[PDB]
């Protein structure tokens, strides 16, 4: 028995159902994270997409992407890592001319939220790294480096160091070189194949 | 061999029912992946409610006194089901082939209402199947050769090619290599195949048989036997989905 | 250049170590009265009955 | 007629 | 600020048709509720009919059923009603309001400024007892509204509210649910009673109070007015 | 003549250790020797709310105890009706990342803070209609954590730079500024006279605050992990601090030190939220073992386990008039408790 109260629940009802629609357009879109030390050149893959948290949004092959960059903020990482959670990767960005950033993502890939969100690794600076290379050996980065004084073997020394901090076989971690703008690419394999992951997991399939 | 028959049903409505309706409970809370379980459970419970009307005939020499009316309802009822499960089965298929195949496109328009519409197609279709007993039997050809093919042949070729194609590109890249899919897979289809031959095969051999004297005593004889194990695979049909997914486990707890 | 921030340290733990500080059973038996005062008027340890619950 | 299901 | 003007009366013949456009500018049209009220020219206002947000439920008064059609333009916030078969009785002056509903919220708080009709020749009531009585400024008077039905409804709050037709112009919300002020009022206003005996009490009475009030049951439709209360200076 | 300042603060400290000490004789526990026991006490979930999609992080209850507002990192703000489940307002948010929400006494505005380091104040009774951003308040380099109302103009908010700031909505600046906590802080309990609040750091010490002066009162420290909330006893003498050590403690202002500690050997989640009920008898504090704690204040003893989450609550509170508790996991769901 409501006199009044219908047009209250008319109104909660369309209420509901805006928030439904709103929900629904907005869990198509998928939302990436930003991590890397200071200067790692995040900024210039975000440019190269084409005040605490800063939102870039773009499109690739009818998939909205978000880019997370939260390093412009100065505070407790574990603070507020939780309400990063569910995030369907990580794209950690390493500068190769300057062991904080080995530090971090060893403390970022254990994480308990990150338990299972795949790490994109993306490598920037290939040009000057090896001009450096070819200009001295970093063996005063790394006192246990071993090999020539090459590229390859350094860029393989450099990826493998990174690539031996996670202990969850379950949690895999890509790897490119940067600076044609294809790592857009790469970004959209890793992401449709960590979505085949989760409609398989959620099918009870996988 | 016909007290195997009555063991088989009297195991299937037991390992059946309670956990049938534990299954409809638990995902009368939907998540687009549960309204095909929802249905295929739903058609499950609707199916088995009518085992004892198959027990207590059998027990009584196969004979059918219940009543004269209802001798066109239940038949026709039990069918239906089976062919509501099978086509879902079917759809369920098709629809992890396209969420894997087509990863943005069954994103993108993906909702509860093409699901709707898919098991509301697969209801129509059984109900389509269905029709020959409901016009063609009172009191007491080409439907057969028909409901074996769109029924059994097409349903089991569907499902063969969506989890063969399904697998091939799943165990493809590390990312997604997994285990358990493959376990799963060969054990929905090769269950689906044992256990429903027989009675396709036993309903045509009692279909064309041109002499109705003949010496096809034994088929009669293996009928129910037939019948039974399709029951089986019905009751056996919400147990995979029970054992995969931890997340039933994880509801069934917390309610 | 930094003995700035450690004198303003200082000076304000000084200002805060001089309080007045009551005897814990005065806290205790103060905690007590006013806990048992109240005690009719709260809800939650005394079921309300349902003719007079809001959310029945 | 059919003596049964089917 | 909040802009409600209508247009479209004029001068109809017997059994005519014609259209009557309420435009709104200023707030969330998509999201009030808009009623029709009607007076006529020396009697009190009068229900027409109501529509939802979203055009959701639609209501009219028992002596307008198949009479007229009421319709919604959210793209260009306008309130349509479709004069058809206008009848002798018909002649009036017709508003428009906001309707808005929610926990808290005041119906009927802004009024529209009206269109004329010209033509050539169960349900609850309220009684308003007195007519008209005079009043000097400074002193305090109380009108009365007398009611059918039980107002006070289970859940708690009774649906009366008091309306205020000063001469000249559209009336404006003064009370409602026989308890609260409206927005915009002076605290002078008051108002009380008890399930079926209303009364609002005015004290410290100034010239800008003279006028008409009026009474309305909002517990169910159709919602019934009343006769109206006259106010007079010196 | 560094080192003769740091030695007149470790002598001072010593010498306000030592006045604690000395102005304890007795604990509170054993004093509540006399006391009966409260009993087992059922809670049961009266109403559940149901119209968020993603994990909701505050709430606040209207002065009337019948109104909510909901913090979701979905971008949605909504108001409920508690009584009758409905929902009144749905206020979107410019950004989706929200850590706290705040309810006027008024009931006229409703604030908002979270990673963006912005308190947003919405009007909810605008002659317009709908719901609209009335102010706008920057002053902050980190995140916000805790927004309170002391009227309808002053605001003061816990922030992630380590301060907290008393804010005037009228024109939106930085009235008075509150420094001396070493890190973050994630806490804010104003009294019930609404003129001297605490506010509970990352650094195991929860500071007393003051309002009309502007500068600190009190320090209490008696934790070892990070402070996830605090809540203010009824009578205004004490005040109740829930840390990330899976443990809870009743400090007294007037007695400025400890008076009891709240563990369980089987608890090792972290407190998430912490409250009163209007008696001040029981302790309702939120946990992050996916169920909340019920408390006896007095007696230090466990009275009852409200359970029924799927996820971790991260909100939790009474009403005004102590009828109701309602809390909020990471799952979506609003219960309320009667």
């Amino acid at each position: 028995l409501s006199a009044e109260e219908r047009a209250a629940l008319e109104r909660s009802k369309a209420i509901e159902k805006n928030l439904k629609e709103d929900g629904i357009s907005a869990a198509k879109d998928v939302k990436l994270l930003l991590l890397g030390a200071d200067n790692s050149g995040k900024s210039t893959i975000v440019k190269q997409m084409k005040t605490g948290i800063v939102e870039t949004h773009f499109t690739f092959k009818n998939l909205h992407f978000r880019l997370f960059d939260v390093g412009g903020q100065r505070s407790e990482r574990k603070k507020w890592i939780h309400c990063f959670e569910d995030v369907t990767a990580i794209i950690f960005c390493v500068d190769l001319s300057d062991h904080e950033s080995l530090m971090l993502f060893d403390s970022i890939c254990n994480n308990k939220f990150f338990i299972d969100t795949s790490i994109i690794l993306f490598l920037n600076k290939k040009d000057l790294f090896g001009e450096k290379i070819k200009k001295s050996p970093l063996t005063i980065c790394f006192p246990e480096y071993t090999g020539p004084n090459t590229y390859e073997d350094a860029a393989a020394y450099i990826q493998a160091q990174f690539e031996s901090k996670n202990r969850s076989p379950n949690k895999e971690i890509y790897c490119h070189m940067t600076c044609d703008t294809n790592n857009a690419q790469v970004i959209f394999d890793a992401v449709t194949d960590i979505i085949i992951a989760n409609n398989l997991r959620g099918c009870g399939l996988y | 061999g016909d007290v195997a028959a009555l063991i088989i049903y009297s195991v299937v409505f037991l390992v059946g029912v309670p956990g049938n309706a534990l299954v409809v409970w638990v995902t009368a809370f939907e998540a687009v992946n549960a309204i095909w379980f929802l249905n295929l459970a739903v058609a499950d419970l609707l199916s088995c409610l009518a085992l004892p009307v198959l027990f207590t005939t059998v027990l009584n020499h196969n004979y059918w006194y219940f009543d004269a009316t209802a001798c066109i309802v239940l038949p026709s009822l039990i069918l239906l089901n089976m062919y509501a499960s099978i086509l879902l089965l079917a759809t369920i298929s098709a629809d992890r082939f396209l969420l894997v195949f087509k990863p943005i496109w069954c994103q993108k328009v993906r909702g509860t209402g093409l699901a709707w519409m898919a098991c509301g197609v697969a209801w129509v279709l059984a109900l389509l199947l269905t029709i020959p007993s409901f016009v063609y039997r009172e009191a007491y050809k080409a439907v057969a050769i028909l409901r074996l093919m769109v029924g059994f042949v097409l349903p089991l070729l569907t499902l063969n090619i969506c989890y063969t194609f399904l697998l091939l590109r799943t165990w493809s890249r590390k990312a997604t290599r997994s285990t358990k899919t493959l376990k799963v897979v060969m054990a929905v289809v090769i269950c689906f195949f044992i256990f429903w031959l027989p009675y396709q095969v036993t309903g045509v051999m009692i279909a064309w048989l041109p002499p109705s004297s003949p010496t096809l005593k034994r088929v009669e004889k293996l009928n129910s036997l037939c019948v039974s194990l399709a029951y089986i695979n019905c009751c056996v049909n919400p147990i995979i989905y029970v054992m995969a997914g931890q997340g039933f486990h994880g509801r069934l707890l917390r309610s | 250049a930094s003995i700035a921030q450690a004198r303003k340290l200082v000076e304000q733990l000084k200002m805060e170590a001089n309080i007045d500080r009551i005897k814990v059973s005065k806290a205790a038996a103060d905690l007590m009265a006013y806990c048992e005062a109240h005690a009719k008027e709260d809800p939650l340890l005394t079921p309300v009955p349902a003719s007079e619950n809001p959310f029945r | 007629f059919k003596p049964x299901a089917x | 600020d909040v802009q409600l003007v209508e247009s479209g009366g004029g001068l109809v013949q017997p059994g005519g048709s014609r259209k009557l456009s309420c435009s709104a500018s200023g707030f969330a049209f998509s999201s009030f509720g808009m009623h029709w009220v009607r007076q006529a020219p020396e009697k009190g206002l009068e229900w027409v009919a109501y529509i939802s947000s979203g055009s959701g439920t639609i209501y009219y008064a028992d002596t307008v059923k198949g009479r007229f059609t009421i319709s919604r333009d959210d793209p260009k916030n306008t309130l349509f009603l479709q004069m058809t078969s206008l009848r002798s009785e018909d002649t009036a002056m017709y508003y428009c309001v906001r309707s808005i509903y929610y926990y808290g919220s005041s119906p009927f708080d802004f009024w529209g400024q009206g269109t004329t009709l010209t033509v050539s020749s169960s349900d609850i009531v309220m009684t308003q007892a007195t007519s008209s009585v005079p009043v000097t400024p400074g002193e305090s008077v109380s009108i009365s509204c007398r009611s059918s039905k039980s107002l006070l409804h289970s859940n708690g709050n009774t649906y009366l509210y008091w309306f205020l037709q000063r001469p000249g112009q559209s009336p404006q919300l003064l009370i409602y649910r026989m308890s609260n002020l409206a927005s915009g009022v002076p605290d002078r206003f008051s108002g009380s009673g008890s399930g079926t005996a209303f009364t609002l009490t005015i004290s410290r009475l100034e010239a800008e109070d003279v006028g008409v009030y009026y009474c309305m049951q909002h517990l169910e439709y159709p919602l019934t007015f009343g006769a109206g209360t006259k106010l007079e200076l010196k | 003549e560094l080192d003769q300042l740091r030695q007149e603060a470790e002598q001072l400290k010593n010498q306000i250790r030592d006045a604690r000490k000395a102005c304890a004789d007795a604990t509170l526990s054993q004093i509540t020797n006399n006391i009966d026991p409260v009993g087992r006490i059922q809670m049961r979930t009266r109403r559940t709310l149901r119209g968020h999609l993603a994990k909701i992080y505050a709430m606040h209850w209207g002065t009337d105890s019948r109104l909510l507002v909901s913090a979701s990192q979905d971008g949605k703000l909504i108001i409920w009706d508690s009584y009758t489940t409905n929902k009144v307002h749905a206020i979107p948010l410019r950004s989706s990342w929200v850590m706290t929400c705040a309810y006027a006494p008024s009931g006229n505005y409703v604030a908002c803070g979270g990673l963006d380091n912005i308190c947003s104040i919405y009007n909810l009774k605008t002659r317009e209609g709908n719901v609209r951003v009335s102010r706008e308040l920057a002053g902050h380099t980190g995140y916000l954590s805790c927004c309170r109302f002391l009227d309808d103009n002053q605001i003061v908010t816990s922030s992630g730079d380590t301060t907290c700031a008393l804010w005037d909505i009228e024109t939106g600046q930085q009235t008075t500024t509150f420094t001396g906590h070493t890190g973050d802080v994630m806490s804010l309990s104003l009294a019930p006279d609404t003129r001297l609040f605490v506010s509970g750091a990352c650094d195991a010490s929860a500071k007393l605050w003051d309002v009309r002066e502007g500068m600190c009162r009190q320090t209490f420290t008696g934790h070892e992990s990070d402070i996830n909330a605090i809540c203010f006893f009824p009578n205004g003498n004490a005040f109740a601090t829930g840390s990330d050590d899976a443990t809870c403690r009743l400090f007294d202002l007037r007695a400025d030190q400890e008076l009891m500690t709240y563990s369980h050997d089987n608890i090792i989640c972290g407190i998430t939220s912490v409250s009163f009920s209007k008696s001040g008898r029981l302790l309702l504090a939120g946990y992050d073992d996916f169920n909340c704690n019920v408390w006896d204040a007095l007696k230090a003893d466990r009275a009852g386990v409200l359970a029924g989450h799927d996820n971790r609550v991260s909100c939790l509170g009474v009403t005004d008039d102590g009828m109701a508790v309602a809390t909020g996991s990471w799952d979506s769901f609003l219960k309320i408790w009667n």
